[PDB]
């Protein structure tokens, strides 16, 4: 994210792959150029200039050596974007554990990751993150899976964003969806009293698509999956109660494609 | 000219100090 979105490390990385080089390629030359002198105690104006331009490089190159705690400033100023990232990593592996067919490899994180920004900067960038990678993961999820998936994310992102009561608010929401802890929730706009009424009213999925509503926009439909995609080999699943092949009977005659 | 080449000489003597303590 340093080489792609500021760059940083991307003009810092061909600035230090020069000036390695430049101390490798310029420790030799001075020995052979030492080495001629030695040989030596036309050719003297060409040794001073390039003596010269030696000195002058290396003194602008140790002037250079203060931009180093900026560098580490800028390096860790974008940390908490990794902490984010090892929440969500953590709870894509964790999420292999619930079921036996829903594991999750380090390069599909990592190819997800670079696609974010393939095609407040750090809060933009953060919402980039989450909303790519519930775009890219809904789909191998079915609906319980997904909706607490998106529950997960919209919870992560309003509370490392949000203050504590609000916080304190969707835990005693949800544990009262949970018929787990009887205690009246402490609203903060029309939407919580909606909600608090239609728990009043025993409604819960309406205003359970609401929130979901609320955190995510975009769809996704295994359509828009298998349109925007790289590799060539995909893996439907489903239930034995419920059939498939129609909707891809349905694609293919959309994208005009011989389906066998 | 070479001035240069003795002040070159003379750093190399100078940071030799700090060649050791940053070797060992």
């Amino acid at each position: 994210t340093l080489t792609e979105e500021n760059a940083e490390m991307q003009r810092k990385r061909e600035d230090l792959i020069k000036l390695n080089t430049e101390y490798r390629l310029k420790l030799k030359n001075l020995e052979k150029r030492l080495l001629e002198e030695l040989n030596n105690s036309e050719l003297m104006v060409t040794l001073n200039n390039l003596k010269k331009e030696a000195m002058n490089i290396e003194k602008k190159l140790s002037e250079s050596e203060e931009f180093f705690p900026q560098f580490d400033n800028l390096v860790e100023e974008y940390s908490i974007i990794g902490k984010h990232s090892v929440k969500i990593f953590s709870m894509l592996e964790k999420f292999g554990q619930f079921h036996w067919f829903y594991g999750i490899s380090i390069g599909q994180f990592l190819s997800c990751f670079k696609r974010v920004f393939i095609k407040t900067r750090v809060d933009e960038i953060l919402w980039l993150l989450y909303q790519e990678v519930y775009c890219q993961f809904s789909t191998a999820l079915d609906k319980k899976f997904k909706m607490i998936m998106a529950m997960t994310m919209f919870c992560l992102y309003k509370f490392d964003i949000e203050s504590e009561q609000y916080k304190e608010a969707v835990l005693t929401m949800i544990g009262v969806l949970s018929e787990s802890s009887d205690g009246v929730p402490k609203l903060t706009n029309d939407d919580l009293r909606y909600l608090w009424d239609y728990v009043t009213t025993k409604s819960y999925i309406s205003a359970l698509n609401w929130f979901k509503n609320e955190f995510f926009v975009d769809e996704w439909n295994i359509a828009d999956v298998v349109a925007n995609s790289e590799n060539n080999y995909f893996t439907m699943a489903s239930e034995r109660d419920v059939d498939g092949t129609f909707k891809l009977i349905e694609l293919a005659k959309a994208s005009k494609e011989s389906l066998k | 000219s070479l001035t240069f080449e003795k002040e070159r000489w003379l750093n190399t003597t100078k940071q030799f100090s700090k060649t050791s303590q940053e070797l060992i």
